């Protein structure tokens, strides 16, 4: 999670994804990622 | 790693300079040879082996007192190419020191200046001594400050002018480069302290018990003042306070930077040791009306903030104990929109006192520096003793004869006007 | 470059190397026939230098022709 | 395992660091010289919480010491213990902030805080596992409360799943050394309440009071309300370097003391005090502990915690004591101050016991509670605040290096926001 | 998955709401302005920009061959490793074509 | 066996050798009177790879000392550890060049060379196995990167098969003593890079730095650069003289480092290095040599090694440790730092360990890297020569021995040259 | 095994030859008897057993100087038949001292500079003087250097002429013969250095603070030039500099070798003391325009390459450090194709202080030989002089009947244009 934020923040869109917003993302990623493998 | 450089011109600023540097080599144990039988670094440099050589510069057109100055015991201390002469005094005329002959001299200065600030490294600051009711001191000041405005830019400049008095005077047209020299310098330097020279008489008369005072005795106390506001940057301390730590507690806006100061204790050996010197009555005496270093009535105005130095054994409890007990008392009033208006230093070294000086040792002093409402009584004072001879015109011939345009009267009275009303327009509540 | 890198790409991948030292080698006759010296087909004091030994070789000759 | 680095920025914090390091060197048995000479096998068995070991068997503590100007640091290294600090640690700057938010936070402290975010990274990098960090400054100055909290926004940023640790001094409106605190401090709560863990407020007035009344000494200074501040931050971690019946390291205390996230600031005080004279008339008793650790007096902060009522509280006992008699009075003291506590959260008192006291006593108990009281601290430094701002005094040093009104004005806003909120809970009822 | 829904997120707000384009409008847009970063981080950008520089070695060679493959359409080369078809995707506005 | 020999020309190569051979002599326990005086037996087993054995028991080394004029020759003897070195070995010229690349090269280096060949050939004859030469020499100098240049191709011409080392000190554009640097080290480059095995660039900028900011000496001298690249050159072959876990003579470096035989310029670095001060603080560990050995500021070189990628990387552990924390660190250093490391060679980087440490440390470790970040060094070498070149500045001191223009365009090109084709295999991928 | 040979001539070049050989006496402990109650090779010969004799050469036509030298205190030192002396003055005529009493005068001179040629073995080159604005000086001046180019070929002759101030003249006929002779010199001479009395005259009153200085005074200081030039040869240095090793780094063009010297620091005892003189500050002061030595302004022009020698305990560290800041100043620009353009040397023995003289003993000390594109100046209010009297042919009558033609004025004067032309044409930016 903090290394794909400072992809973000390398890339300068930290503007436009804020911390909240990106742990939100990871999480809905990473939920059906899960159901996949599953 | 820190370091300022002191600028005296006039004979007033040089004869305060040898008052302030007969007192930091006193206290850095440095012989008047310069040579000793890490604190020294704020006010000297080292020359790899041996002697010392002051951070500071000396400037006046007439010649007197600066061949006085290297003759006397101190001649071996001062760089012998830095106490910039000239050959004709100003006499008095600001438009001379500003105009006609202080261009020719203040590239020499500026010179100097730049060498020696080459060599510090963490400079903080500069200082300025003048007295401001003469030609030469007014004008090259302004010109110095004017010049330095814009070489440096950001770096702080401190100046330590002395007023004329209310009533009593030397001169007969003082008022107007007073008022010159004020224009100058609102716009140009960040600290202005007053000084004039009957509230010092008042003092000397009262506390030190002396009838026929000398212009020594005046020097001597203001050195020990500077002495107090500059301790903090080369001594140990349990609450520092740095230079370019006053901007932010003292001046509530630009335009507004002119305080009045005052010391305490002023005491001889005869009656100090009879009395105990606590830090509470200390601190009163400090804030006592009667005790301003300047001719100033603070029952007259609101504060705006203090500031204020002890040094010495003093417990910062005991100080707490003493800001309450101000705090309460029904005479001294703060403005409306601060709530809290002090800032309190803590050092640990004693004052130093001075072999045949005046001053009795003791182990705590206080030292204020307070921005109040009540100093536009100065400059109403003045603008009403420039008005009475401007409206005859008396006088101009010596100035517009010096290369001065007519005009430049009036906007010095438009400024004066302004702050006037400023300082009103501070000083009212919400 | 071109016509020399199209022919040295149909040699196998085994043989590309030595086909490719051929080539850069090939350029090697090629600039001598653009140009004209027959000094440039592998990698005031030469001269100063090579005068001098002449001159010593020559004059050892001109002893030869003393002997 | 699970250790923690320090980090101090200001002069407060690093005189704070100057004693804490010295209490925790003479807990373990550390020669100031960095040997060894300890009795008790258990005083080298967790020396790597807080300890670093090097060539020749010394221990170096994993401490980092920033400011803006090198005056304090260069003060510290000639005191006792002052050189266990590793040289290379020591980053500083050539110029200050003169207590400016503005100039710690935007222009100085951003250029130079990669150095020392270098060394803090470094030292977390390399430590076997993690627990956090703990920071120590103040809030009354601009150096410390710039440069700490953004430091602090920088470090969270890097490692989102750590603890974070701060013990905050807030400038009290009763002893006040700086006129500019108010604006310093509102700009800081703003952005600690988004990114510390914990936080933990201490007040010079609190520790004044507690010196002249409970342990009636003539004349405290700064070294008396270190030396308690440095006890009690000591007696935070003790659990974690010391077996005991119930270990409870710093992220259970975050389980069990934080209800909901914006809700982190505590009040603590340390008990037993006693003077010197009573300290033969008093028996230490798990009683005489915690009637004295509830005391409203004896907390570390002004305020008084009889005006609100406590969300949820915490003791660490330190000492060999059997637990059902400290249980029994916990019980106690909930059940006979019952109006004090919120009464849709049962059981709010977490307990915890270590079988090792302090050097010199046989029982020690440290109070960390948070509650509803702690509003009267914002909500004077807001008045002071919004008193100051109404006539924008002040404001153009903070607006003249990139800062402007709108960053003040979302910074009160959010602080009323945080003050409302933090009530709203007082008032809540099952 | 992440890039894909991080794409979307961000250009489905204003002021750069690009919901009315297809998803890889978004996506795009993401690639677009990450090439932008890298060139002024003042950073090599020859991958971005030469597509085609694929393979190591024989770049101008393969460029030539794939202008000749599409000039018409299938050029015979004496010496040519593989024929790979590839789509290339085009959008057009035709009413009903 | 497998000795070498040295060879060391100019005034630079002349003082690098007069402290290489000190370094050697105190590592070897012999007197600077040629006797041994060494406490243990490994001292003496492979002492035949540098020194030669002679009646009565003394040592002498088999070094070459060269140069036009006979100044630094007859200073170095009267040097400590002078008298080691044969007086028949001396071999200088009555006229010297001037810093002239033609004079050293073509008129006066021509002629004397027989001389010093006649030596050299006696030297490199008469040894068991010859391993190969090593050459000290500056290219900022005429004479020696001239004289020496020559002399590679002369000696490159009759051992083909035989490694040649260089340690070459090129003209940094920083600290400039000479303005005529850029001529003779674009002329030199392009004739050095045809005939070494190996080369490996210094920079005096890079010391200077590295003397300022690690080291943190205040003075630093021509001895304390001489004092690091002599603990440099000793770090190489060290293996190869002492036992070990893993053997690696000079052979093996040229066969894991060099992958094309035009890429042979390398830049190094010697680790630890501590200051005086902190030289308790600091715990020797594989860890911590291993983060001081890629540190960017550690190279010898003012080349930036994250502006490019690592071709190829090679360590030499000294000391007694343990192999597999070396892998694992090595595996460490090129898992963290993939983006600086060439993909399309896996595995690139080469340990070696020796059991006998430096005189005076644990464990020690030289540092020798193959990277593309070398290309910025000719390219502001090729931009400054170019500049002048263009109005054929000081260009008839060259061409009144000799030498033409041609030489010049034909120098510069194959320099440019390589420079685009050693950053070619920067941009090349898999 | 190195030598050089200094020739004077005419009154100005004994008066000055007199003035650096007390120096090199001094500086090498010989007597002025010329025993010591080996370094001194290079100006001096040994005779086997005590005294040593200078290897300089007097000449000059008018035998009143020379009987002078044969009777002061020096008499015993020089060989009584090297000091060859005329019995007719050309008086101030350039034709008679080239055409008429010079020639028969010359031929032994040539003799004793052959007898002094055949007993060096490493002749270095040759170092002449003479004021320029003379009959005898010039004239001889130039036919000596005539033959010397012929029979001797390629050894280095270094030329220390004294050309006219620009407005202060002894003469009224010196530029006729000024510009001939800088003619003559022109296609004959290395190196020229420029020497005018007018600047040195304002250093001495500027620095040395001497309001009626002598010849002796300007002498003095060039003394200490020329030893602070020929320092390298004869003394150990951590980076040394040869005199052939000159037009390879100072002359980018064959004709382009005028340039013009600084000296620093220039100081009395009385206040030399009390600053430090670091290498910073002489470095800065030796760059100043008022302390060029010959009265050019540079800052009207563009720098071509400037080779500045140290002596004492200066370490290179600190000489780049001050060679950047010199890089950074914005008034100091150097030509477009010379990116880097310092060549600089290190010694270790600081400058020796003669008895009486004016200049105290230091421990660090700067000279640098600079060329200039500045220098066009001189040439050109040189020519203009000159045409204003050629216009009407005056004083060409003293010319013409001494053997010379009247077509020789003119190609002069194309000479000068070719030369000023060539300065215009090397300035301009590519
Ligand atoms: N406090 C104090 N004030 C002084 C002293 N000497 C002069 N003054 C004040 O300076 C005012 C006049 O300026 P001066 O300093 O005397 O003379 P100046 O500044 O050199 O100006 P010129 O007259 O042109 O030389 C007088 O009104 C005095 O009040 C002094 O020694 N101490
Ligand atoms: N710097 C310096 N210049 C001198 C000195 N003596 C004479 N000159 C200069 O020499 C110029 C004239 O040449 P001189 O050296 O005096 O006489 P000369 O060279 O022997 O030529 P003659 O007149 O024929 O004897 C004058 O313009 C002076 O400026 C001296 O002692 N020091
Ligand atoms: N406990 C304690 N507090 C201190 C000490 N020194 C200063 N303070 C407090 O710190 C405040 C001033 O902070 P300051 O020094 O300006 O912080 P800085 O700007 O980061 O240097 C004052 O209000 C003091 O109450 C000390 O030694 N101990
Ligand atoms: N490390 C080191 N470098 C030196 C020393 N002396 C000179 N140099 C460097 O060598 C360069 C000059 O080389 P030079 O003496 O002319 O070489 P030469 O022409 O062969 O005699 C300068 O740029 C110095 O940086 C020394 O004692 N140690
Ligand atoms: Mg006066
Ligand atoms: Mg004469």
């Amino acid at each position: 999670i903090p290394e794909m934020y400072r992809f973000v923040k390398d890339y300068e869109l930290s503007d436009k994804l804020s911390k909240e917003e990106h742990q939100t993302l990871v999480r809905i990623v990473s939920q059906e990622q899960a159901k996949k493998k599953n | 790693m820190r370091e300022v450089i002191s600028i005296h011109v006039g004979q007033g600023g040089i004869q305060v300079g040898n008052a302030c540097w007969e007192l930091f080599c006193l206290e850095h144990g440095i012989q008047p040879d310069g040579q000793m039988p890490d604190a020294f670094n704020t006010f000297f440099s080292e020359t790899g082996a041996g002697k010392h050589v002051p951070r500071a510069v000396f400037l006046d057109l007439e010649p007197t007192v600066i061949d006085e100055v290297r003759t006397g015991t101190y001649r071996q201390l001062f760089h012998p190419e830095q106490l910039i002469s000239g050959k004709e005094d100003a006499a008095n005329n600001f438009a001379r020191g500003h105009y006609t002959i202080g261009k020719e001299i203040v590239d020499l200065c500026l010179d100097r200046i730049r060498k020696l600030a080459d060599n510090c490294t963490g400079l903080q600051g500069f200082l300025v001594f003048n007295s401001v009711g003469g030609g030469t001191g007014s004008g090259l000041g302004s010109l110095l400050l004017e010049r330095l405005s814009v070489d440096y830019g950001k770096k702080s400049k401190l100046g330590f002018t002395i007023y004329p008095s209310p009533q009593v005077s030397t001169a007969v047209v003082e008022p107007y480069n007073s008022i010159l020299s004020t224009h100058s310098l609102l716009e140009h330097t960040d600290v202005a302290v007053m000084l004039d020279n009957e509230a010092i008489y008042d003092i000397c008369r009262r506390n030190l018990d002396i009838e026929r005072p000398t212009y020594t005795n005046l020097n001597r106390l203001i050195a020990q003042v500077i002495s107090s506001l500059t301790a903090s940057l080369r001594f140990d301390g349990a609450l520092n306070v740095d230079i370019t730590e006053f901007q932010t507690n003292l001046v509530p806006y630009p335009r507004i930077h002119f305080m009045l100061s005052s010391y305490a204790p002023i005491i001889s050996a005869e009656k100090a040791y009879h009395e105990q010197l606590s830090v509470a009555e200390i601190t009163n005496s400090a804030f006592e009306p009667a005790n301003m270093m300047a001719k100033c009535d603070p029952r007259h105005g609101k504060y705006m903030a203090c500031s204020m130095m002890y040094r010495g054994d003093v417990v910062p409890k005991d100080v707490n104990a003493s800001i309450a007990t101000i705090k309460t008392k029904r005479t001294i009033q703060f403005v409306d929109w601060c709530p809290t208006g002090f800032k309190v230093g803590i050092n640990y070294q004693p004052p130093t006192v001075v072999p045949g000086g005046d001053l009795a040792k003791v182990m705590r002093a206080v030292c204020m520096i307070s921005n109040s409402t009540a100093i536009a009584e100065v400059f109403s004072r003045l603008d009403h003793k420039f008005d009475l001879m401007y409206a005859k015109r008396a006088f101009v011939h010596w100035y517009v004869g010096e290369g001065m345009e007519e005009g430049e009267f009036s906007e010095a009275r438009e400024d004066l006007a302004a702050l006037e009303k400023d300082y009103e327009e501070v000083g009212i509540e919400t | 470059d071109l016509g020399l890198k199209l022919a040295v790409s149909t040699i196998g991948y085994r043989d590309r190397y030595t086909a490719e030292q051929c080539a850069y080698c090939l350029d090697d006759i090629i600039k001598s026939i653009e140009t004209g010296d027959s000094n440039q087909a592998f990698r005031v004091i030469k001269e100063k230098k090579k005068e001098e030994e002449a001159q010593e070789e020559a004059k050892k000759k001109y002893e030869e022709k003393r002997l | 395992m699970r250790e923690i680095v320090h980090i101090q920025g200001g002069q407060c914090g690093n005189q704070i660091g100057a004693k804490f390091w010295e209490v925790i060197s003479d807990e373990h048995g550390i020669d100031p010289t960095g040997t060894y000479h300890g009795d008790s096998d258990l005083q080298l068995e967790r020396i790597n919480v807080y300890y670093n070991e090097a060539t020749g068997g010394r221990y170096v503590p994993r401490a980092i010491l920033m400011d803006l100007e090198p005056g304090t640091m260069d003060s510290v290294r000639a005191g006792p213990f002052g050189q266990l600090f590793r040289p290379d640690n020591f980053v500083f700057g050539q110029t200050g902030a003169g207590n400016n938010w503005a100039k710690g936070h935007y222009t100085e402290g951003a250029e130079l805080i990669d150095s020392v975010l270098d060394v803090v990274r470094k030292e977390a990098e390399g430590c076997d596992c993690l627990q956090g960090f703990q920071i120590t400054h103040s809030l009354g100055g601009g150096t410390g409360s710039g440069m700490g909290t953004l430091l602090i926004s920088k470090v969270r940023e890097e490692y989102p799943d750590r603890i974070m640790e701060t013990f905050s001094v807030v400038p009290s409106p009763k002893v006040s050394d700086t006129v500019v605190e108010p604006y310093n401090a509102t700009l800081s709560v703003h952005q600690l309440v988004e990114n510390a863990d914990e936080c933990m407020v201490i007040d010079n007035e609190a520790l004044y009071d507690i010196c002249f009344r409970t342990l009636k000494l003539t004349t405290p200074t700064y070294g008396d309300l270190n030396h308690l501040v440095s006890a009690a931050m000591s007696g935070v971690t003790c659990c974690l370097r010391f077996p005991g019946q119930l270990n409870s390291d710093l992220r259970k205390l975050a389980v069990n003391l934080i209800p909901f996230p914006r809700l982190h600031f505590f009040m603590i005080g340390f008990a037993p005090l006693t003077s010197r004279g009573s300290q033969q008339y008093r028996a230490l008793t798990v009683p005489e502990l915690t009637q004295q650790m509830f005391d409203a007096k004896n907390m570390m902060c002004a305020a008084d915690p009889r005006h609100g009522r406590y969300l949820t509280a915490s003791a660490l006992f330190r000492g060999r004591m059997s637990t059902k008699e400290v249980d029994e009075q916990m019980l106690n003291v909930q059940n006979k101050n019952s109006s004090y506590f919120v009464e849709w959260i049962p059981n709010n008192i977490k307990s915890s016991i270590c079988d090792i006291p302090p050097k010199g006593l046989k029982m020690a108990v440290t109070f960390v509670g948070n509650s509803t009281a702690i509003q009267e601290m914002f909500k004077r430094v807001a008045e002071q605040f919004t008193a100051m701002f109404r006539r924008k005094a002040f404001l153009h040093w903070y607006t003249g290096e990139g800062m402007d009104e709108m960053e003040f004005t979302e910074a009160e806003s959010n602080m009323n926001d945080l003050v409302s909120e933090y009530q709203q809970y007082q008032d809540a009822t099952a | 998955d992440y890039i894909v829904q991080f794409a979307g997120y961000i250009y489905s707000k204003p002021p750069e709401d690009l919901r009315h384009l297809p998803l890889s409008a978004s996506l795009q847009k993401v690639f677009d302005h990450m090439r932008e970063i890298t060139s002024k981080k003042g950073q090599s950008t020859a991958l971005f920009d030469d597509y085609d520089n694929l393979f190591f070695g024989e770049t101008e060679v393969i460029k030539q061959f794939n202008k000749k493959l599409e000039e018409n359409p299938d050029y015979p080369l004496p010496q040519g490793y593989k024929k790979v078809k590839d789509r290339e995707i085009k959008f057009e506005y035709a009413l009903d074509p």
